[PDB]
């Protein structure tokens, strides 16, 4: 039989997957700083990787890659894109971003040469910043350079998929994992987190209209769809009565290319085949639609929590493909992205 | 020619000092009598083998070493072992009763009444020096004497010789071949009183070199001469520039300024391939230095890859011509994850000797045309400081076993004092390594 | 590395002639000293318990008693007359099953002639790692003259390891009824001046005789079990393994008050067999169940010819399934020794050494027997008429207490 | 990817590959704490055998 620890409490992912291996019978979870375990549900910070995997007689498996916050942060990824020559810059999926330092390494001067040429060209100057909080959206570099009270400036997608009835921008979450085995397998469930107030390209200082977030979304609520979640059967159906195309043609082939690009692009430097111990890793990547039908990436969550629909599934697909292919028990739901 | 002296400290130190020499021997052409036909100059001569054997008017060449453990088990086997003619009884130094793998005991109580001899013993050899570059001492970190009386020992050297230089092969603890509980403690407590005396230190981790016992030679329960003979050829390597004609690592102080730019942050992970079974029935030069990135071929498990590097060094032996490096460096450097850090600039110190490695007969090592060991500063080694810092941690906390070492004559203040020490250490490679 | 070995007391020299009988089978000697063994094995570490005379090996062996019964007995049957016959140390009066008699009086006339024997032998010990002792708590010799020898070879020999082999009280069978003070007076005298303890105890060895393994069993019987543990303990000590009393309780005693060991012993079986029996509770020779608290320490000895990459996969199996009985806080605390010189009559053997908190279970037993008869000092008068102070009583009494507590403290941490 | 100090001889060679350019105690002191630690113990042991002689 298997033992497991659980590092953080906070984690909705793991809570249910810890319930659902302690269910086998064939799993006993030892407390948390007992180091004769099999399986490491970890923190979310200054994780101990350098311990894992010294322990004799024990296959050492943890729910993280070291250094995946390449990919998770949001200056990190600007960095990451800009630098790689596999991205090499020819990434178009990404909006132009620039990463700010307050003044209280920088591209500050380069991002205002860039707003610059494009006002002497009349082309549509609406920037975003960040780090519920923490965001402004202007039309001018002085508004989004005085907040400087790390930071990252991106163009904004100032001509984004609306969905009708409701004339209404949406993000679309895609939940990725993968294994020891660096096998990446997308969940052929995503959802759509809407907004629930029309678009409106006069007025920024709105932020919810603007915003998906189902946080800022949930303080007209759930009248369209429920909780502002519209999954993927809904969503293609529009897709066909809409606009005549698939889900999976217009929009899903970009989504399994930027998954792809950004995973293998990291995958030298995190991969874990040849090391003592071993990860998989659950991510959400964010992705937003222009009315073009071109999808351009948006973030990516290292620490995801899923929807509450898809709580069960999600889950017993973890402790399938990424627990039990290292510790084996007494249709797939998975989609397998090749390399 | 400027002498270097060796100094094997407890069983580990021994025992490994016993592989280096039988193997050194092999390497030079030095037979078991100490005689070495090679050798025209009798009962002298300059050369760079000279730098660890001195000679004799009868044209026996013996190594320029001191072996001394507390308790007469281990050195008694020099002492009739096969190579045993090779040494004077003077080299040789055993006490009677051992310091129970306690480092108070080793340190404290019985370092106390041998340490006179022991420096004695080594001022004999170093009276035998017209030029001495420094020490190479063995010991492991988890015995009683390797952790206790080897770091008084580095003091009293410190002392003794302030100009020297002093370089350490240093044994860390692995529960798989390990009997003892308190390793942890001994070796933060040594670590700490020797970091200022040490001017570079090579760690081997016993879990490293069992591993790669088991799988690259296909041995189920590799034993300490399993163990002994892999790590002699790595220290082989890294003193062959010593004893060899060279132009790199060839004065002990190279080492220092070649791999140690901080006084502090003086152990360099150690890489070594190929290491092929001799059971077994080949690998180019880009095959090779590719694997010296590689975890499983550390002599200690950390992830460079998460590190930065501040010095890297190749030694190749054998075969091996500079361009064809250069051209696997240039593959390399394209691949894998290689960074250094901003104050540094990205690049390798490469030697080469053309003598292949050499093998001891009936051994597991099957010889090899060519072959390369790399020593890199990376801060990823501190993954090994941060693991021994955390068993540490567990059992003081209950004070586990610390009574023995009070009872000896330390101080409990002695502990937190080499813990906190050692904190320091792992903020230093944190502060380096991590942006 | 000479360790001198002392036996008081009926059970403590029925145990340690059966000992002797057994590891001089090991080393090839024969009952008249000469040696007839098929290997030099035998004796390269044979120093260790034996003086050289001469082509003959004698026990470095020192036997106590208040009366001259047993010892004839141990004279009479082989291995008998091995001993150094100015080794036997005898009295004539007994100590009555009275600790006072054996600590303060009648074992007082006795003790400087043991002691000179202690010396006569220590002398001619290139360098004297320890002692071993060998006795019961139950009674008067063993017990009260026992940890007068304890105390004063500590005296003597204050940097030397001192070891026993302690038959301690039964759950439910005594033939002793004061034994509760017997025991509660020497355990006292235990917990400050001995490095390690080994808890014997003859109802547990009974029923390993009488179920597991042999109707009808007698003290001939228990003894050889005892004796065959002794063995397996003490193999490391006298064979090739690398090492020395000293060694040994650095990694086994965390904690000093806390150095009492529950021993065990295994068993054609296989390694992953003899690996299950070792940690079962039926192969416990202290009464004690380990599932009923948490091990500080472990040492397991295997000898004979077998895989010593089977047998490590086998100790981490067994701990991994129960690492709920192991303490998190001493890392790597279960260690594992192997000698390639099987026992007789056996291809392999295991012996196994825990430093169990459940050993607390022992002395809150003894506690409560003990206090039942102190609140009515039933019985106190054969001691305090041998001049005893009824405050030495209640000493002894609150410091078993405190040892329970203390297992207690750790069983939790 | 330039080479330098490449030194050269019978035995072999050595030289230096850049890919990128950058951007004690007294012996009186060690006998007082090792005389310390022996006063600790003696007085440890002063302290048995004063608690055997009482
Ligand atoms: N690689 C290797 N490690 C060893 C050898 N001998 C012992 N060790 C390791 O060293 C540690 C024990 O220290 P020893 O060197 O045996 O101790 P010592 O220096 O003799 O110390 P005392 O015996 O306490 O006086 C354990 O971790 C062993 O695994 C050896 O021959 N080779
Ligand atoms: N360049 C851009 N153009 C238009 N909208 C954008 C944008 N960048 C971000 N957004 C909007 O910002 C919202 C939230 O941004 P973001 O996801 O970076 O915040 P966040 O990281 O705190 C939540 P999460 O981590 O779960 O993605 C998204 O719903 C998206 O609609
Ligand atoms: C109450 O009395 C106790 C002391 C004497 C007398 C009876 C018996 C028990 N006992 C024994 C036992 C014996 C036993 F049978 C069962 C047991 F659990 C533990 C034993 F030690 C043996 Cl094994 N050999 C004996 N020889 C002489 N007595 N004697
Ligand atoms: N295991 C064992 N126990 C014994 C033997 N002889 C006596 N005992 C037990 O020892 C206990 C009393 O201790 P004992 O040694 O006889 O008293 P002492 O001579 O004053 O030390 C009683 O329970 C006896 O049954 C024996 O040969 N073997
Ligand atoms: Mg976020
Ligand atoms: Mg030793
Ligand atoms: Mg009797």
């Amino acid at each position: 039989m298997y033992t497991f620890v659980v590092r953080d409490e906070n984690s909705s992912v793991y809570a249910e997957v810890s319930r659902l291996l302690l269910a086998t019978g064939q799993w006993k979870r030892l407390r948390k700083d007992n180091p004769r375990f099999n399986l490491m549900l970890g923190e979310r910070n200054r994780l101990p990787f350098g311990r894992l995997g010294h322990e004799p007689g024990l296959v050492q498996l943890v729910n993280y890659y070291r250094g995946a916050d390449k990919l998770c942060r949001k200056a990190s990824l600007v960095k990451l894109i800009k630098t790689s020559p596999e991205l090499s810059e020819s990434c178009t999926w990404f909006p132009e971003s620039y990463v700010i330092y307050p003044t209280n390494t920088d591209e500050r001067e380069v991002f205002l040469a860039a707003y610059n040429r494009r006002r002497e060209g009349r082309e549509g100057n609406v920037w975003i910043a960040k780090s519920g909080e923490g965001i402004l959206i202007s039309s001018e570099a002085s508004e989004l350079l005085d907040f400087i009270d790390v930071h990252v400036i991106q163009k904004y997608l100032e001509k984004p998929l609306l969905l009708e009835p409701g004339h209404r921008k949406f993000d679309i979450r895609s939940w990725v994992l993968v294994d020891h085995l660096y096998n990446i397998y997308l969940y052929r469930e995503g959802v759509l987190r809407t907004s629930s107030e029309p678009y409106n390209s006069a007025n920024f200082q709105d932020k919810t209209c603007h915003l998906t977030n189902h946080c800022i979304q949930k303080e007209n609520y759930g009248r369209y769809e429920e909780g502002n979640e519209m999954f993927f059967e809904e969503f293609n159906q529009y897709l066909m009565d809409a606009l005549n195309t698939t889900l999976e043609n217009s929009i899903l082939l970009q989504i399994k290319h930027i998954i792809r690009s950004c995973l293998m692009c990291i995958e030298p430097a995190i991969s874990t085949k040849h090391l003592h111990y071993q990860s998989f890793q659950l991510f959400g990547f964010d992705f937003m639609v222009d009315e073009e039908l071109k999808v351009w990436l948006i973030e990516v969550n290292g620490a995801p929590a899923c929807a509450q629909k898809l709580y069960a599934e999600l889950c017993q697909g973890i402790v399938d493909v990424a627990i039990s292919s290292v510790f084996p028990l007494a249709t797939s739901i998975f989609i397998k992205l090749h390399h | 020619m400027r002498e270097c002296i060796s100094i094997h400290v407890g069983q580990a130190g021994v025992q490994i000092g016993n592989a280096c020499w039988e193997l050194y021997c092999l390497e030079h052409g030095i037979q078991p009598d100490g005689q070495m036909p090679s050798d025209k100059t009798i009962g002298g001569g300059d050369d760079s083998f000279n730098t660890f054997f001195s000679e004799t008017g009868a044209g026996k060449h013996v190594p320029r070493a001191v072996f001394v453990d507390l308790e007469p088990t281990v050195i008694d086997e020099v002492r009739t072992g096969t190579y045993r003619q090779l040494f004077h009884p003077e080299q040789l130094i055993t006490g009677k009763e051992d310091a129970a793998n306690n480092y108070a005991r080793g340190h404290y109580t019985i370092g106390k009444e041998i340490i006179d001899l022991v420096l004695d013993r080594i001022r004999k050899l170093a009276d035998q020096c017209t030029g001495l570059q420094g020490f190479l001492v063995f010991h492991s970190f988890g015995g009683g004497t390797g952790s206790g009386f080897t770091s008084l020992l580095m003091e009293r050297l410190s002392v003794d010789y302030g100009k020297k230089s002093k370089l350490e092969f240093s044994i860390y603890p692995a529960p798989q071949v390990s009997t003892a509980v308190v390793e942890p403690y001994n070796s933060i407590l040594t670590t700490h009183t020797t970091l200022e005396h040490s001017d570079c230190a090579f760690m081997v981790d016993n879990e490293a070199i069992y591993d790669i016992c088991r799988r690259n030679l296909d041995i189920e329960r590799p034993t300490y001469t399993n163990l002994n003979r892999l790590i002699s050829q790595i220290v082989s390597s890294i003193t062959a520039s010593l004893r060899f004609d060279g132009a790199l690592n060839v004065d002990l102080t190279e080492f220092q300024t070649n791999l140690v730019p901080y006084p502090r942050i003086h152990f360099p992970l150690a890489t070594y391939a190929p290491v092929i079974s001799a059971e077994k029935a080949q690998l180019s030069v880009a095959e090779i230095t590719n694997a010296c990135f590689e975890p499983a071929n550390q002599m200690v498990k950390c992830d460079p890859r998460h590190g930065k590097y501040m010095a890297c060094c190749l030694l190749y032996r054998g075969d091996v011509v500079p361009k064809d490096v250069n051209a696997a460096i240039a593959t390399i450097k394209t691949k894998r994850s290689i960074q250094f850090v901003d104050w540094c600039p990205t690049g390798f110190k490469v030697g080469i000797n053309y003598q292949p490695p050499t093998v001891v007969p009936g051994g597991d090592l099957a010889k090899v045309q060519r072959a390369v060991c790399m020593l890199s500063n990376t801060t990823a080694i501190a993954e090994a400081w941060a693991r021994l810092d955390h068993k540490f941690d567990l059992m003081y906390a209950k004070r586990a076993f610390v009574h023995w070492y009070v009872g000896e004559g330390m101080e409990e203040g002695e502990f937190s004092e080499a813990r906190e020490d050692m904190a320091a250490l792992e903020k230093d490679y944190e502060e380096v390594g991590v942006d | 590395r000479e360790i001198v070995h002392i036996q008081a007391g009926q059970c403590g020299n029925q145990i340690g002639a059966k000992f002797w009988e057994v590891i001089s089978d090991e080393h090839g000697i024969d009952p008249t000293g000469s040696y007839h063994g098929d290997s030099d094995l035998q004796l390269e570490r044979i120093n260790v318990y034996y003086n050289e005379a001469g082509n003959k090996y004698v026990p470095r062996a020192i036997l106590v008693d208040l009366e001259p019964g047993t010892m004839d007995s141990v004279r009479s049957g082989p291995f008998g007359q091995i001993f150094r016959p100015d080794n036997f140390v005898f009295g004539q009066s007994g100590a009555g099953n009275n600790w006072a008699k054996g600590h303060y009086t009648e074992g007082a006339e006795l003790v400087d002639s043991v002691l000179d024997v202690v010396r006569k032998e220590s002398e001619s010990c290139d360098c004297l790692q320890g002692f071993q002792l060998t006795h019961s708590l139950g009674g008067g010799t063993g017990s009260g003259m026992g940890t007068l020898l304890i105390s004063k070879i500590r005296e003597e020999y204050p940097d030397r390891i001192m070891n026993t082999f302690s038959v301690m009280p039964s759950p439910k069978v005594s033939d002793t009824v004061v034994e509760p003070y017997n025991a509660t007076l020497s355990v006292h005298q235990l917990v400050e001046n001995t490095d390690e303890t080994y808890c014997i105890d003859n109802e547990a060895l009974y029923d390993i005789c009488f179920r597991t393994l042999l109707t009808t069993p007698t003290y001939g019987d228990l003894n050889h079990l005892v004796s065959a543990t002794m063995s397996g303990v003490t193999t490391c000590l006298r064979f090739p393994g690398q090492a020395d009393l000293r060694k040994l309780a650095v990694n086994m005693v965390p904690f000093p008050r806390l150095h009492f060991f529950m021993p065990g012993f295994a068993p054609a079986l296989t390694v992953p067999e003899l690996t299950q029996q070792m940690f079962d509770s039926k192969n416990m020779m202290a009464a004690c169940d380990p599932r009923h608290g948490r091990y500080l320490t472990v040492a397991a000895i295997f000898r004979g010819r077998m895989s010593m990459k089977e047998v490590d996969e086998q100790m981490l199996n067994v701990q991994n399934k129960n690492s709920s009985y192991f303490v998190e806080w001493i890392p790597n605390n279960v260690k594992t020794a192997v000698c390639d010189i099987p026992p007789r009559g056996l291809k392999m053997s295991a012996t196994f050494i825990g430093n169990s908190t459940a050993i607390q279970e022992l002395f809150k037993r003894i506690s409560e027997q003990f206090t039942a008869m102190f609140r009515r000092k039933a019985f106190l008068h054969w001691y305090t008429g041998e001049g005893m102070d009824e405050m030495e009583f209640t000493e002894a009494e609150s410091n078993m207490n405190d040892l329970v507590s203390e297992y207690q403290q750790y069983q939790d941490a | 990817m330039e080479v330098i100090e490449l030194n050269k001889c019978t035995s072999g060679q050595s030289f230096e590959v850049i890919l990128k350019p950058p951007s004690d105690p007294s012996l009186e002191e060690i006998q007082k704490k090792l005389e310390a630690a022996e006063e600790r113990r003696k007085y440890q042991e002063a302290e048995l055998l004063k608690h055997l002689a009482e």
